[PDB]
RNA sequence: CGCGACCUCAGAUCAGACGUGGCGACCCGCUGAAUUUAAGCAUAUUAGUCAGCGGAGGAGAAGAAACUAACCAGGAUUCCCUCAGUAACGGCGAGUGAACAGGGAAGAGCCCAGCGCCGAAUCCCCGCCCCGCGGCGGGGCGCGGGACAUGUGGCGUACGGAA
RNA sequence: CUAAGGCUAAAUACCGGCACGAGACCGAUAGUCAACAAGUACCGUAAGGGAAAGUUGAAAAGAACUUUGAAGAGAGAGUUCA
RNA sequence: GACGUCGGCUACCCACCCGACCCGUCUUGAAACACGGACCAAGGAGUCUAACACGUGCGCGAGUCGGGGGCUCGCACGAAA
RNA sequence: AUGCCUGGGCAGGGCGAAGCCAGAGGAAACUCUGGUGGAGGUCCGUAGCGGUCCUGACGUGCAAAUCGGUCGUCCGACCUGGGUAUAGGGGCGAAAGACUAAUCGAACCAUCUAGUAGCUGGUUCCCUCCGAAGUUUCCCUCAGGAUAGCUGGCGCUCUCGC
RNA sequence: GCGGGCCCGGGUGGAGCCGCCGCAGGUGCAGAUCUUGGUGGUAGUAGCAAAUAUUCAAACGAGAACUUUGAAGGCCGAAGUGGAGAAGGGUUCCAUGUGAACAGCAGUUGAACAUGGGUCAGUCGGUCCUGAGAGAUGGGCGAGCGCCGUUCCGAAGGGACGG
RNA sequence: GGGCAGGGCGCCCUGGAAUGGGUUCGCCCCGAGAGAGGGGCCCGUGCCUUGGAAAGCGUCGCGGUUCCGGCGGCGUCCGGUGAGCUCUCGCUGGCCCUUGAAAAUCCGGGGGAGAGGGUGUAAAUCUCGCGCCGGGCCGUACCCAUAUCCGCAGCAGGUCUCCAAGGUGAACAGCCUCUGGCAUGUUGGAACAAUGUAGGUAAGGGAAGUCGGCAAGCCGGAUCCGUAACUUCGGGAUAAGGAU
RNA sequence: UUAAUUAAAACAAAGCAUCGCGAAGGCCCGCGGCGGGUGUUGACGCGAUGUGAUUUCUGCCCAGUGCUCUGAAUGUCAAAGUGAAGAAAUUCAAUGAAGCGCGGGUAAACGGCGGGAGUAACUAUGACUCUCUUAAGGUAGCCAAAUGCCUCGUCAUCUAAUUAGUGACGCGCAUGAAUGGAUGAACGAGAUUCCCACUGUCCCUACCUACUAUCCAGCGAAACCACAGCCAAGGGAACGGGCUUGGCGGAAUCAGCGGGGAAAGAAGACCCUGUUGAGCUUGACUCUAGUCUGGCACGGUGAAGAGACAUGUUUUUUCACUGAC
RNA sequence: CGAUCCUUCUGACCUUUUGGGUUUUAAGCAGGAGGUGUCAGAAAAGUUACCACAGGGAUAACUGGCUUGUGGCGGCCAAGCGUUCAUAGCGACGUCGCUUUUUGAUCCUUCGAUGUCGGCUCUUCCUAUCAUUGUGAAGCAGAAUUCACCAAGCGUUGGAUUGUUCACCCACUAAUAGGGAACGUGAGCUGGGUUUAGACCGUCGUGAGACAGGUUAGUUUUACCCUACUGAUGAUGUGUUGUUGCCAUGGUAAUCCUGCUCAGUACGAGAGGAACCGCAGGUUCAGACAUUUGGUGUAUGUGCUUGGCUGAGGAGCCAAUGGGG
RNA sequence: CGACUCUUAGCGGUGGAUCACUCGGCUCGUGCGUCGAUGAAGAACGCAGCUAGCUGCGAGAAUUAAUGUGAAUUGCAGGACACAUUGAUCAUCGACACUUCGAACGCACUUGCGGCCCCGGGUUCCUCCCGGGGCUACGCCUGUCUGAGCGUCGCU
């Protein structure tokens, strides 16, 4: 009957992210001649808190070697980074915490964060709150490397793309229980309108396939094929095994 | 509550006077008339509202130019001449 | 290391003109249902219809066969009678449904590309003189410009044409 | 017959626009919603909805003037064939 | 029997005797404890087109026809004839 | 109804968490006593917000949902003005099929539309003559049709108290 | 005249109407919770009972319980029945005059009616800026009205100092 | 505007401190320089001064038939206070899996690209003190709510804010009063019948009425004692129960 | 939280456990686009669910319906391509993708978790034993519960009396373990039982006050209305104001009153019919967005290799380049 | 055992296949088959308690109508019970009736609506008589007792449980007899549970949903019209008024029990145990009245007090009746 | 005979029914068959001595000019006119004029901010300021001017 909840999130205008107070996109420095051949030095001016993000950000000031200007970047602060610290970026940068260098140069077993899944995308992998990627082994031929992601998947990546040494600052955030409806409400108010979740079983049979009936029961198997039309695909999406 | 109590708080208006048709239809938020479609170049009209179409037609207004056009056509659409003087 | 032609491509409050919108009874090009009928209802019917969009005129569209016919043949298009509620279509049910010929209203035929012949013989714009200028034309004088040979103009088009 | 190019009035249609003629049509609850300051008054935020409402008298000759009452209202008088 | 007397069946009012339940409709069955109904004035519902079938009237008659068009008028009567 | 932006507001009291001070005991670990502190989606409670009970008043009312008493909450998932975004098989919903301009299990206006009804209701002057049936069979037929039957009208072919 | 109906007499009325032979129709009302309009019983009835409260004297005035003045008694008891605003209304604001109509009694009163008057800004705000957001050009889609998008497939600054 | 009280400083100088010191309601600070002295800066909305007593107010008395925004005498003074109410400023803390806005506009700083006259003058004055001219357009009344808005209305409904006196009182609770506002909320008079609506009171019993303690009633503030079962050890709790 | 009958045991909530996704991605919007939301985002994230503080646990079952995994070891398998005879339309043959069949996993997926007999030195119950059956046959717990027809179950307490309340029993029509079981400090305008105090709820009503109701001055409606209104019996269409037989009846009214007018209201909400509909569901009949797969075109260059036909053709497998994208 | 349309087979030297000719193909004529079991022949799963519309009293859930199977009640015969003895009291095997206070059957009135159970209050009526008055009978010695007759005048209670009708228990009493009046009584009341919409549990269904299976919260509108009734002015006649009175007619009212004496008597082996007339009084009901007791109390009568206000004393007022004797 | 009530009749009340009128509709037919960037349709605001509405008009605002006709308009005054004079009113209308939005055009819609030229006040171009006048919207056609290209080329 009605359009079920979840379909209406795609259109937006209610479920859109609250991004007014956010400090901006957390991207690595753009690849250029300095980072490609040598290294560029920047100063960690300050560390700031990004609303709706567990990890704190760090403003780093570099100097552009083409015009008399000082560039500013919003890196994702690795754990241990402090203000008044020099960070070095590039192929010749030393292997220290808070230094973004290509994963090809760094040795095996290196722990990195804000990894670039593709060369030049300014860092996309393992950058949530405390997650980190592990460099497993390098393949000098074909210029490829193996990376263990926080989810446990091993991905083949290019050696050209860069990564920041160290884990992301702010680990152990999920250890503390929320303990309140209010804490969760304030957490999700800074992110999006998705916190109050109503069970489809408790819903009417017109706003959710699981609704209806004189008893609160699903009635049909929760596991559903992933090749199902929107509106019906609800519950466990293409579950392989559903047990404990 | 939904009735007399709710009718009390009708404090702010949504429609204003349109500057193309003169009706109080120009919607402030959408910036659209809904009676003539002011932001749209073309006048809004539909065949399913015959009475609404006849309310504002060519003959409804002054026709300050159309009447003189009709008179000029009737007399021959002539220009640049005067009747014989006394 | 620049300049000078050409091909593609931009800027102009460059000089001169053009379109926008409205009405929409009639017309043209699209999109386009359901009430209704079938004693239900799904193909059908309502129906290329209502609604929606775009485009002009005093009319518009169509129009001079890649036609109709099988006859001793007719000969652009449009409208009326008839063909005819016929051939034909359809859960061959409800229902839908032309065309040819014949008699009238009117009646008008034509033009390019190509093929080819002619010195681009062609066309547009700006200056001067004469006529006239309130739907800006005609002639003459301009080593004044432009378009055109990646094709303008005259002859010429299926009824043959050119020399 | 000669497609993949083009032009063309005539007989054709016209519930809109300008100006006319006509009626075995209705005659103010009828005929257009609208015979009259009608798409007017009015209603709804809006798309939109939408009325009721003609008649003194030939001629205002529309009752001068006296009188009761604060006045509305009367009683006389007068105009008019009425 | 003829200046306060005659005839007026019908219509005005009253009295008496008998009879007599409120109309329309559905229904086998309505006065119904079935439904509509305060009263009055105006309006108000089997029309028109087309296709048939039957019967009747008229004209012609193995014939019949006016559909459409044309000839007479500037249309009063005529968009008739 | 929800999301966002920009502003405003929320007396007086109770409980007395972290932290800190002093005293006493101890061999240490540390522990008791008296204070300071004012945290809490803390309690009573006003403004504000909402509407449990009397199934009170009224119930052609003050009111197409109001009034009295008693009520829950009142520092946080709080209340609220303005601007803005989501438009109808759509929106939104701490989820009641709740709200979407006094209408919501599909808003409002106009048109198709004088949509269809085997079902209700109604169906307009007089007199005269004739005058019925609820039965046959068939139909997804049982509140209806068709078909015979009952009926009326138009006649026509003949016989005759001639 | 069985009847539908019709012919005379009287009163009002003042300008058109009818009989017969034929034709034509939007042609006859008691009902349809019929449409429009008007009028009755109810009925001088229900009612003019939410938030404590008025009294005396005088003035104007034809007219006084409701107006004004003076005095007395009261209430709202500074989160007020006080003084100013925002949205909204648009002359409701002021003075004079009237009591035709409204203020569910009345009124000499009113926010009623009729006449006239009233809003004075560099400093108070709009105007300026941007927020959530809306919306052109470029580009793409779309039969089409238009839609998608606000930096995205752009030759995107017509600005400035010095020479 | 000038000056000074009064606050704040994460500002400087001398000096180096355990016998630890300074200090707040709490905190907190110190060899990365505490206490003790001398200074510096910011706000100074407060006090004095120009404005400014000329004007305003409270009184006493006159000019003027009347119009008349008049004329004059004086006063506008001295002190203390408070967890007192409101506003503002400044420190100090606690909370966030909340971190709590953009732009217009203005200013400061690094540099010397460039200018100046050459020994009495000049370029410059992010102009030091004056002097001259202009600032255009729109709204400006009133109501802002038991009668000026929306609910068919002069409707017990709804509608966003500022100002917030005295007494009692914990209190912006309720009640009484001052400034201010009004005639009791679309009418008055006469009696006080029955039904009612809203308040009360009742001998004895105390829920025996009723589906049901529905309704009403009981307790209620403060001070001093006391406070169980259970428990997540936080609570229960103003438990319960006593005296004033 | 249902504005306007339901403020609740309902919703939500932190806590707990699953599922998809490493970006040419997961979910979703969109007629359309190199479109858009999550996303100013990256597994401690986003999206979809179930249960719903703490403690103690979370038993067995994949037979059924789902979901998911690989798999030329393959039955079915459309279009396109290939071969065949025919004059051709053609039909036949081979080949043959995804999906269905075939094989595993998954129940904190949907869900489910039995019936007969014999048997212990009085009886009784019954350890224990036998047979038939499924994918296991309900485990720990709990209850005559908000869940129990019999039923007002049996026993004890609470009363003088209790279908109510509380504590134990399991025989449970038809309790039960994240369709979550048991417990549980604090709290609840949630539903019930008892006790103390309290009182007009009552015994049993009485009195007082204010505002109406009453009357008057002024102003003044509305619903409803076949005609109107006294009863007993009879018949009637089966309960009469009218009819029949009797009883009887007397102007105009005031304040109450609720027996009657089968009183007023809404063309009954219930039931049925209609070949009238709408909301919702699916193992109903036709379909459709979306999604997966196969074929043709955009779609090229180079290098090798193999099968088949045949004595050059097709299928082409793999590896490289970018010039399309 | 089967119409149209469609398919398939058979037959003709069968017709057409359109400008003519040939051959495939196709369309034709005739005769069979494939099937419509709802069988004169639609292609077709559910739910709605969120519901909607046109109608039906043709058709259900109320009452009232005919009948009385069933329920209740009463007779006829007599084999027997009754120590002997059928009829003191009963009565089998059979049989005849009465009632609509139970459930049944029919659908006659009502679906343009007759408000659907109980309880409270209130009036009247019936006897199929529980008790009281008057009597008959015994297996009646007294007491106690059942059976029957005239007989409805007066009575038929207070409570625990349950919404209950019904049902059981406690206590008192003469007795706690049975029923009707639209299963009396919702413009009289309550809404407790049937019976809207929100929810919880168990069973059933894949599902939406269903449950004479349980639980909780869930708006009870209007009289001023006519009649009936309670009261109040009144009304036609008596010439007008006043007086004191009569009376037809209606209504009707009192009821029951305890103690003393009789009397520990009659009777009786004993145990036990009366009755008539008298005296004192009580239950319920009816009509009044306030001397006393109690209640109310705003004579707002008189003191006492909290907050505030007239400067204070005095005298006062405000705080919807300030509170309290 | 009273009051009230029922019927009929006369007159008088509410009501506007019937009839008779009609500067209005409906239908058919004929001719013409015409809008706009030189600014359309429509809308807003103003214009009369007394003027609210309708109609008419656009700061030249109940109408200007010209032609035709020839003594009025009128609800009242004022009156212009000598009606032997282009001369009152009317019709025609060919000249002039035509405020603000609106395809609406400098950007937006507040009636706010501007740019490039000219003129006047101010000035003695001296830039401000004030007022007035003309341009400044998109797409597109021809031509002109200025430009870009590691596109194709020939000389140095
Ligand atoms: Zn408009």
């Amino acid at each position: 009957g009605r359009v079920i909840r979840g379909q209406r999130k795609g259109a937006g205008s209610v479920f859109r992210a609250h991004v007014k107070h956010r400090k901006g996109a957390a991207r690595l420095r753009a690849v250029d001649f300095a980072e490609r051949h040598g290294y560029i030095k920047g100063i960690v001016k300050d560390i700031i808190h990004d609303p709706g993000r567990g990890a704190p950000l760090a403003k780093v000031v570099f100097r552009d070697p083409y015009r008399f200007k000082k560039r500013t970047e919003l890196f994702i602060a690795a754990e241990g980074i402090h203000t008044g610290q020099f960070v070095y970026c590039g192929k010749k940068a030393q292997l220290n915490i808070g230094n973004v260098l290509p994963v090809g140069t760094m040795p095996e077993g290196t722990i990195v964060c804000c990894l670039e899944e593709k060369p030049g995308d300014r860092g996309k992998l393992a950058r949530a709150s405390g997650n980190y990627a592990t460099v497993i082994s390098h393949n000098p031929e074909t210029k490829k490397t193996r990376v263990k992601l926080p989810s446990g998947s091993k991905k083949v990546i290019s050696s050209a793309n860069r990564a920041v040494v160290g884990v992301v600052a702010g680990g152990g955030r999920i250890d503390k229980p929320i303990l309140k409806a209010g804490r969760a409400y304030h957490k999700y108010k800074a992110k999006r309108n998705c916190w109050p979740r109503v069970r489809g079983v408790a819903m009417n049979p017109v706003e959710h396939p699981f609704g209806g009936g004189n008893h609160q029961h699903i009635g049909k198997p929760s596991t559903i094929r992933r090749d199902a039309p929107a509106g019906r695909k609800v519950g466990l999406i293409a579950a392989r095994r559903t047990g404990r | 509550t939904k009735g007399t109590s709710s009718f009390g708080k009708r404090r702010n208006k949504t429609h204003t006077l349109c500057r193309r048709c003169g009706s109080k239809a120009y919607h402030l938020q959408k910036s659209t008339c809904g009676k003539c479609g002011y932001p749209a170049k073309r006048k809004r009209k539909y065949n399913w509202s015959a009475k609404a179409k006849r309310r504002n037609t060519t003959g409804t207004g002054r026709m300050r130019h159309l009447k003189i056009v009709y008179r000029r056509f009737r007399h021959g659409f002539r220009e640049g001449t005067t009747p014989k003087p006394k």
